[PDB]
């Protein structure tokens, strides 16, 4: 899920 | 406060990913509410329009969080 | 902040989530094709097929519930999946991770090492044989990485100070 978080904190 | 509605999304979110569905779906309900509560309040009809696309978004999220803990609730012990 | 900003900035993840959200919804309809607690090994067996440790994680949130429902074999399977939550970046994650490695060091600990202990003396015994050395093997692995996180409280009490004393014989 890391990608997905990164992407949702952006 | 449109910070505060961002915010919310942010969280429901992040909780759906970390398989905190049950907080997840308070947030999500909560910002469903809020946009919907606000999105009244905007008198322009297009933008109206484009509050109304971004709340049919977070509610295919929303619904896609439900959807999984049925799932997991079909898990009998 | 302004409406066309607020709304860019909220739908820039949609898709993102759309994607996760519904291949995780398949990949645990896949995993409760499979459910049954007369055999829970076969749906833990899936997720871990799958290779998807979030839905590792959904699926030991719910059998961390009941523990008679695991059995020896299972512990081979899962102290693998221990090993990579106890060291996610997520806490909650470790914290699953952790319920899982305690249910397994009190339900199982005494009997595997019963078995190991056991003067030398038929397959399914020796095939649980080996499972018992496995498992030892595999939780005196977990055990360093418990001992190099039990002081991390400091004074106070944490998940890791249980392990490590759970873990004490090893």
């Amino acid at each position: 899920i890391e990608e997905a978080l990164q992407i949702i904190h952006s | 406060s449109l910070q505060m509605i961002v915010e919310n999304v942010k969280l429901a979110r992040e909780y759906a990913l970390l398989g905190n569905y049950d907080s997840a779906m308070v947030y999500y309900q909560g910002v469903l509410d809020q946009m919907n509560k606000y999105l009244y309040s905007v008198k322009d009809t297009h933008l109206r329009q484009k509050w109304q696309q971004v709340w049919q978004e977070i509610n295919v999220e929303a619904k896609q969080v439900k959807d999984i803990m049925k799932t997991l609730e079909s898990f009998k012990l | 902040l302004v409406d066309e900003d607020a709304m860019s900035q909220i739908r820039k993840g949609h898709d993102t989530m759309f994607v996760v959200l519904t291949s995780r919804h398949k990949n645990l309809d896949t995993v409760r094709a499979v459910w049954t607690t007369g055999d829970i090994k076969t749906s833990v067996d899936s997720a871990v097929a799958i290779n998807d440790l979030s839905v590792v994680v959904d699926l030991l949130n719910i059998v961390n519930q009941k523990a008679s429902l695991w059995k020896l074999d299972l512990c081979t399977t899962v102290l693998p999946q221990i090993e990579k939550l106890l060291q996610s970046k997520y806490e909650s994650y470790v914290q699953t991770g952790c319920t899982s490695l305690k249910l397994i060091l009190q339900r199982f600990l005494p009997l595997i090492t019963d078995i190991l202990a056991a003067p030398p003396s038929d397959i399914s015994r020796e095939e649980r044989l080996h499972k018992c050395r496995l498992c030892f093997k595999q939780l005196k692995s977990i055990s360093g990485l418990v001992k190099s996180k039990s002081g991390l409280s400091g004074r106070h009490g944490s998940a890791f100070r249980e392990l490590h004393l759970l873990m004490a014989s090893l």
